[PDB]
RNA sequence: AAUGUAAAAA
RNA sequence: GAGGGUAGGGCCCGUGACUGGGGCGAAGUCGUAACAAGGUAGCUGUACCGGAAGGUGCGGCUGGA
RNA sequence: CUGGUCCACCCGUGACGCUGAGGCGCGAAAGCGUGGGGAGCAAACCGGAUUAGAUACCCGGGUAGUCCACGCCCUAAACGAUGCGCGCUAGGUCUCUGGGUCUCCUGGGGGCCGAAGCUAACGCGUUAAGCGCGCCGCCUGGGGAGUACGGCCGCAAGGC
RNA sequence: GGAGGAAGAAGCCCUUCGGGGUGUAAACUCCUGAACCCGGGACGAAACCCCCGAGGAGGGGACUGACGGUACCGGGGUAAUAGCGCCGGCCAACUCCGUGCCAGCAGCCGCGGUAAUACGGAGGGCGCGAGCGUUACCCGGAUUCACUGGGCGUAAAGGGCGUGUAGGCGGCCUGGGGCGUCCCAUGUGAAAGACCACGGCUCAACCGUGGGGGAGCGUGGGAUACGCUCAGGCUAGACGG
RNA sequence: CAGCUAGUUGGUGGGGUAAUGGCCCACCAAGGCGACGACGGGUAGCCGGUCUGAGAGGAUGGCCGGCCACAGGGGCACUGA
């Protein structure tokens, strides 16, 4: 049945990116777009698209990593080295602007769902609108 | 002002009168979550024209009695069962639980 | 050539008819107090020779820490199986306020002004190996950008 | 447990309890002295203590220990009762207070006189 | 009231030269310069390694010496610095300097800081005119310290003025020696001040 | 093919 | 109608000859069940039984080979 | 007579789903009731032997029970000592079962070794103890104790 | 009390019998002058009241101070109370004698059974000082009830197993409503208090003035992504032939 | 502590009151409440605030200010805005 399928994306990138896939793909839907759109503006991947799976809306998520590392055990940093989803489906969190979270002392992202859309922590505070409190990201 | 609620009649079993249950949802004090709860208000039916399922405003209101202190506004829609059975199948179950 | 400081030398043991000898724990930091740091851990039937050890040893493994004005970066929480460690950013004037191990480490990394604690297990060993690995994985804004970018 | 779970059943409190049934949870307690005794320690150690079993204004009847070198008390003795347990005794969770009504201070002492009741040395 | 008892024997505690005499501790025995080591029995004995709060209380304990002042205070005004926005280090320091005790000895008018207070006290002292017996005295930024009528003919007070011919001081300060008066022309930044001591492990001795 | 109390580790 | 009186129940506390087990106690009597195939692998539900640990039966588990 | 489950076709419904306090049903063995049955085995019980003793291990004997019907009891190392549902995260090999022209593949099951990762370690690892979400159950120092009081259930033993 | 004040009095403790310590500490020297003494001596009090102006507006006049001869100012002026906790480890502070599982200590670990930095006294030291210790209780540490922020193979913990009521949770597309939610506006959120600034009493505590924000609820307006909700469509879930 | 309830829940009319009201009364109808914790027991005046705490939280209500309650224990009404 799929609990939430928000949680479910954010964690197959998770997943795929610990392993270093090019692309993991994700069941398509118009809100969770969104979060990837962002995400991809951010920096946070190469990009995404529309696909289709035996007759099934998906979208291709192709993953971002940093240069090779020398030494023991050459594993490629990471360009995603945190995500988590905040408001879950058995515990909504909504959030006013005048308190809204600062991921990683601003290194970090915190996207958010809001009356104007969906929009990082800053453009949260850029036009002034508070939210579901979706997740954050660095 | 007078604040005005709506809920659904389930009991009309009184002379001029009905029984109203609303609920009403809301974050947690602590944990957030948004849990819901409810009441029963007594309502003054002059007419005895709502009947039971009714969906229904009423509005905080002189004493009429002990417990009377709304009259009803207005409805909202009639059949409306479904929600009769849940606060009804809620007194069955208590038959299971004394001992 | 840089600084030194041991947190501490407890001599362990072991049995073996007729008795038990002992061999001598000894950690060890080392900085520059100003970004190079280095942690160690000797071990060896003598004290002295110990501390020498972990002498070696700590200009072996080191990590350059990026420092914004005596503080870190970002704050970091990390948890080294056992153990687990908070650290946070502060205004000068706030000084170096941690358990006695992190103290160390920070102290001659260069740090002068950070909010932190020990939680989890508390073991002086492995507080140290998580809080190495912390530092050494604090990101100043560049390389973020920088990795973020891939141009 | 869930989130859920708590706001249902929710987080017990808590909720501790004393070590010192000195009721009213007073600082201090008057009694009258019931017998003055001496006990054998315990577990590790050894040596015969001062000990003396009174009863309470709270209508109690509680054994405490007398600090200090040599002492006064004796079967009709008033005296301030402080609270304190002692590892070497069993049950015995109150010390006698030196240097109040018919307790008096430790003789001669010249350390620590405020803890043995013992008034300055010219 | 403040140490009274013995004060050369601290000189000898800390291990630094603690300005708290007279000539004396100028002359060839700051008492520290005959016996560089601890009071007491031991003193000349095998050093042992401080507990990182030996080596914090020790440089708390220093700076609390230097000033010559109750800890009670001492420590309020560690709190008061705490407060207010600023380096907290340093602010802390400014509120000690600031203190008219203090002032009247970084002003020469006294040789020593406990004399000084002596002459607060005595009330030898006045602060825009009115006059103020009062050491704790917060000394704000434009107020003019002097010595008072009755007092200006005196011997100590000559002296001290006397040899504070030339001998410049405290950029936060400014004398004048002719007309016996000086101002407190600001806060001294931190780097006026050069105490013996370290800010940040008294900072850190405040946590515990 | 039974049992050996009770004061030893900077 | 305060309150008194009468009778009958409910909860709670204190107390009681004696009695059940429990905790603690540098040393006692009995044996040695367990910990190594602990010298019959142990452990377990249960049932009988025996000064005491226990034993045995049925099944079950390896935390046994 | 009847329950579950798996595979092929992509034909029908159209979010009808997941979990689940209480409730209800099942629930090894031993044990209880009434009636039956009784070969072998075997608590208790007796005799032999061993031993300081031997109510035990070994031997000869031996009743309830073990078997059936109907009813009751409801406990366990009821153990993978791991609640269920879904999605995601390298492969190697053994085996049970289905579909496909097939040294191969595709599904459902049972095992071992292992990516990454998790773990206090032992270890786990697409049959997760990894990464995530939903829902329930449970924990919060050792002893006193699964004891006591109360309540409920039971013929009883006794259970919750 | 302030400055000076010996290669450093006596006394006392320690010692490898040379010496080391208390220690600039004292004495002593000069200076200053709490207390005490004499003279002065408040603010807090202008109004009600009476005169003119009408008895009003406005102007004008006078009476009353419990604290108190106190605060404070002026002059004179004597070197003028120090105590308590601790010094095995946490925990800053070490030696000596006495003692001998005794006398005793104790918050945890433990310490004392002839040689104790752990008892008790001494010398010395650390900490604070008109205080210092103790007992009692609250919050902290305790992320040891975990929302922030924990767990459950073996450490304490998965229910014996299933069916299932209530509740909880709910896939993809579009639309109306706008409950939750977000925003703005206003009402309210007394004073006191908390924080900031500046002023008052010699400082300070205490006090005055001014400033800011505040969760929360009431009214109005607005946004509609996520949640909800009515409505419409789908087939990836589930079910069915 | 798992069920509680006869002025009990509602109505009609009536008393009473500054006034609404089972507040009290006559008749009528059978209802009202409860695992979202009724009914029962134990405790307690409540808030502005105070204390601690990184905070979230915990604990707490002395003095000052606000409201409630009482005036040896209990009941009653009189005068009156
Ligand atoms: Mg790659
Ligand atoms: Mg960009
Ligand atoms: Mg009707
Ligand atoms: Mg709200
Ligand atoms: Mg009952
Ligand atoms: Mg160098
Ligand atoms: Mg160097
Ligand atoms: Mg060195
Ligand atoms: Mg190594
Ligand atoms: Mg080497
Ligand atoms: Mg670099
Ligand atoms: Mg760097
Ligand atoms: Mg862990
Ligand atoms: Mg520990
Ligand atoms: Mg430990
Ligand atoms: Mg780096
Ligand atoms: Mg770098
Ligand atoms: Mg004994
Ligand atoms: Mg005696
Ligand atoms: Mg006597
Ligand atoms: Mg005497
Ligand atoms: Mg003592
Ligand atoms: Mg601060
Ligand atoms: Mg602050
Ligand atoms: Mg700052
Ligand atoms: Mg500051
Ligand atoms: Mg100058
Ligand atoms: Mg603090
Ligand atoms: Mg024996
Ligand atoms: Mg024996
Ligand atoms: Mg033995
Ligand atoms: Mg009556
Ligand atoms: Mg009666
Ligand atoms: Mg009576
Ligand atoms: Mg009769
Ligand atoms: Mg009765
Ligand atoms: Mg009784
Ligand atoms: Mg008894
Ligand atoms: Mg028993
Ligand atoms: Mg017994
Ligand atoms: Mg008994
Ligand atoms: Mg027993
Ligand atoms: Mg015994
Ligand atoms: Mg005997
Ligand atoms: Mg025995
Ligand atoms: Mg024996
Ligand atoms: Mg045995
Ligand atoms: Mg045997
Ligand atoms: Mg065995
Ligand atoms: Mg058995
Ligand atoms: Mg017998
Ligand atoms: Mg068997
Ligand atoms: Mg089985
Ligand atoms: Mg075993
Ligand atoms: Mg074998
Ligand atoms: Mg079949
Ligand atoms: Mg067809
Ligand atoms: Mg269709
Ligand atoms: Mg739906
Ligand atoms: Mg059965
Ligand atoms: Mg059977
Ligand atoms: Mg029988
Ligand atoms: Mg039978
Ligand atoms: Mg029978
Ligand atoms: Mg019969
Ligand atoms: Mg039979
Ligand atoms: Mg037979
Ligand atoms: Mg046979
Ligand atoms: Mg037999
Ligand atoms: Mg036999
Ligand atoms: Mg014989
Ligand atoms: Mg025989
Ligand atoms: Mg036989
Ligand atoms: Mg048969
Ligand atoms: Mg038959
Ligand atoms: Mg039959
Ligand atoms: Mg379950
Ligand atoms: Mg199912
Ligand atoms: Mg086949
Ligand atoms: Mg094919
Ligand atoms: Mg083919
Ligand atoms: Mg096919
Ligand atoms: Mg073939
Ligand atoms: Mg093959
Ligand atoms: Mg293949
Ligand atoms: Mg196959
Ligand atoms: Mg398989
Ligand atoms: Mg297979
Ligand atoms: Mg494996
Ligand atoms: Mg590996
Ligand atoms: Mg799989
Ligand atoms: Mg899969
Ligand atoms: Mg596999
Ligand atoms: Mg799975
Ligand atoms: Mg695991
Ligand atoms: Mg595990
Ligand atoms: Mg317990
Ligand atoms: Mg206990
Ligand atoms: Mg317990
Ligand atoms: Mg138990
Ligand atoms: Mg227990
Ligand atoms: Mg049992
Ligand atoms: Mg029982
Ligand atoms: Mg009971
Ligand atoms: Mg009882
Ligand atoms: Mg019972
Ligand atoms: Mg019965
Ligand atoms: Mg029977
Ligand atoms: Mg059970
Ligand atoms: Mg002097
Ligand atoms: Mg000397
Ligand atoms: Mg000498
Ligand atoms: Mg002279
Ligand atoms: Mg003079
Ligand atoms: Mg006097
Ligand atoms: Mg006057
Ligand atoms: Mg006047
Ligand atoms: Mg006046
Ligand atoms: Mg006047
Ligand atoms: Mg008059
Ligand atoms: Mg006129
Ligand atoms: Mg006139
Ligand atoms: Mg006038
Ligand atoms: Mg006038
Ligand atoms: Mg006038
Ligand atoms: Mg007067
Ligand atoms: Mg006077
Ligand atoms: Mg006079
Ligand atoms: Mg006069
Ligand atoms: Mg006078
Ligand atoms: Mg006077
Ligand atoms: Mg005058
Ligand atoms: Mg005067
Ligand atoms: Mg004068
Ligand atoms: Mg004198
Ligand atoms: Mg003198
Ligand atoms: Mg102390
Ligand atoms: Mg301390
Ligand atoms: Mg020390
Ligand atoms: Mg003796
Ligand atoms: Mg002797
Ligand atoms: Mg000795
Ligand atoms: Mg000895
Ligand atoms: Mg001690
Ligand atoms: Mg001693
Ligand atoms: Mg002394
Ligand atoms: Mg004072
Ligand atoms: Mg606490
Ligand atoms: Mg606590
Ligand atoms: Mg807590
Ligand atoms: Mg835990
Ligand atoms: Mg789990
Ligand atoms: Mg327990
Ligand atoms: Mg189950
Ligand atoms: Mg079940
Ligand atoms: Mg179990
Ligand atoms: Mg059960
Ligand atoms: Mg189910
Ligand atoms: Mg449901
Ligand atoms: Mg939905
Ligand atoms: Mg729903
Ligand atoms: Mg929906
Ligand atoms: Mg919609
Ligand atoms: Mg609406
Ligand atoms: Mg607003
Ligand atoms: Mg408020
Ligand atoms: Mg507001
Ligand atoms: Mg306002
Ligand atoms: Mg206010
Ligand atoms: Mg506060
Ligand atoms: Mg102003
Ligand atoms: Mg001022
Ligand atoms: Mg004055
Ligand atoms: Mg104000
Ligand atoms: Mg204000
Ligand atoms: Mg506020
Ligand atoms: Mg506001
Ligand atoms: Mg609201
Ligand atoms: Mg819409
Ligand atoms: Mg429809
Ligand atoms: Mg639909
Ligand atoms: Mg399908
Ligand atoms: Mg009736
Ligand atoms: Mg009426
Ligand atoms: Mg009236
Ligand atoms: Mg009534
Ligand atoms: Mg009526
Ligand atoms: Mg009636
Ligand atoms: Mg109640
Ligand atoms: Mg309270
Ligand atoms: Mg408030
Ligand atoms: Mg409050
Ligand atoms: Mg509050
Ligand atoms: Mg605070
Ligand atoms: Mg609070
Ligand atoms: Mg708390
Ligand atoms: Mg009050
Ligand atoms: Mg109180
Ligand atoms: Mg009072
Ligand atoms: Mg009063
Ligand atoms: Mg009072
Ligand atoms: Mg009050
Ligand atoms: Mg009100
Ligand atoms: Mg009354
Ligand atoms: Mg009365
Ligand atoms: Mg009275
Ligand atoms: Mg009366
Ligand atoms: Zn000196």
């Amino acid at each position: 049945m799929l609990t939430d399928p928000i949680a479910d994306m954010l964690t197959r990138i998770r997943n795929a990116t610990r392993v270093y896939k090019e692309s993991t793909d994700v069941p398509a839907s118009r809100f969770k777009e969104e979060i990837l759109r962002i995400l991809a503006r951010e920096g946070f991947i190469k990009g995404y698209e529309r696909v289709d799976v035996d007759g099934k809306p998906y979208l291709r998520v192709y993953l971002k990593y940093g240069p090779r590392r020398q030494g023991p055990d050459p594993r490629p940093e990471q360009v995603i080295h945190h995500i988590r989803r905040i408001s879950k489906p058995g515990r909504r969190v909504y959030v006013g602007v005048k308190e809204i979270p600062r991921v990683r002392r601003g290194l970090g992202i915190a996207i958010l769902s809001t009356s104007k859309g969906v929009l990082t922590d800053r453009e949260a505070r850029k036009l002034g609108v508070g939210g579901e409190l979706i997740c954050e990201v660095w | 002002p007078k604040k005005v609620l709506t809920g659904v009649v389930v009991s009309d079993k009184m002379q001029k009168t009905v029984t109203v249950l609303v609920e009403r949802q809301f974050p947690h004090p602590l944990y957030g979550k948004v849990i819901k709860r409810s009441k029963k208000y007594l309502a003054h039916d002059p007419e005895e024209k709502y009947k039971l399922g009714d969906v229904v405003e009423i509005i905080e209101s002189r004493p009429i009695s002990k417990r009377k202190r709304f009259r009803v506004l207005r409805l909202v829609e009639s059949g409306r069962m479904d929600l009769v059975e849940k606060y009804l199948i809620r007194r069955q179950n208590y038959q299971s639980l004394s001992k | 050539d840089f600084e030194e400081k041991m947190i501490l030398i407890r001599r362990t043991a072991r049995m073996q008819a007729g008795g038990r000898r002992f061999r001598f724990g000894a950690l060890v930091v080392v900085g520059d107090r100003q970004g190079r740091v280095g942690l160690g851990f000797g071990k060896a039937p003598e004290v002295p020779l110990a501390v020498q050890k972990a002498g070696y040893y700590a200009r072996r493994n080191m990590v350059e820490v990026p420092l914004q004005n005596g503080t870190i970066p970002h704050e970091i929480e990390v948890e080294f199986g056992a153990s687990k460690i908070v650290l946070k950013p502060a205004a000068p004037g706030t000084g170096v306020i941690a358990g006695a191990v992190p103290r160390a480490i920070l102290e001659l990394a260069g740090v002068t002004d950070i909010l932190t604690k020990e939680l989890g297990s508390r073991n002086p060993i492995n507080i140290a190996y998580a809080t190495m690995e912390a530092l050494r994985q604090l990101r100043t804004k560049a390389d973020v950008e920088r990795l973020r970018k891939g141009e | 447990p869930t989130i859920n779970q708590l706001v249902r059943k929710g987080r017990e409190k808590v909720r501790k309890k004393s070590k010192v049934p000195a009721l009213k949870g007073a600082p201090f307690r008057r009694g009258v002295c019931t017998v003055v005794r001496t006990v054998t320690p315990k577990k590790p150690n050894s040596a015969l203590r001062k000990v003396a079993k009174v009863r309470l204004t709270s209508g109690y009847e509680v054994t405490a220990y007398i600090p200090g070198e040599g002492h006064n008390l004796q079967e009709h003795s008033v005296v301030l009762i402080r609270g304190g347990r002692v590892k070497d005794l069993p049950g015995v969770r109150y010390h006698i207070v030196r240097g109040v009504y018919d307790a008096a201070g430790v003789k001669d002492r010249k350390k620590s006189r405020s803890k043995y009741g013992t008034k300055k040395p010219k | 009231g403040r140490y009274i008892g013995p004060v050369c024997r601290l000189c000898r505690r800390e291990g630094v030269k603690l300005y708290l005499k007279g000539e004396r501790c100028y002359s060839p025995k700051c008492a520290m310069e005959r016996r560089p080591y601890p009071p007491g029995q031991h003193g000349q004995k095998r050093a042992r390694r401080p507990s990182d709060y030996a080596v914090r209380l020790r440089e708390k304990q220093k700076l609390r010496r230097i000033y010559g002042i109750s800890e009670r205070q001492f420590r309020n005004l560690f709190e008061e610095a705490s407060k207010k926005k600023g380096v907290t280090g340093s602010v802390f320091l400014g509120l000690l300097e600031s203190r008219l005790d203090n002032v009247v000895y970084r002003l020469g008018f006294a040789v020593s800081r406990r004399q000084a207070r002596q002459l607060v006290r005595h009330g030898h002292i006045t602060v825009n005119g009115r006059r103020v017996d009062l050491p704790s005295y917060r000394v704000r930024p434009g107020d003019e310290i002097a010595v008072a009528e009755k007092s200006r003919n005196l011997e100590l007070i000559r002296q001290n003025l006397e040899a504070m011919k030339g001998r410049k001081v405290g950029p936060w300060l400014s004398l004048d020696v002719e007309g016996m008066k000086g101002k407190f022309l600001r806060l001294p930044d931190r780097e006026d001040l050069a105490l013996p001591v370290n800010e940040q492990l008294v900072i850190e001795f405040y946590s515990r």
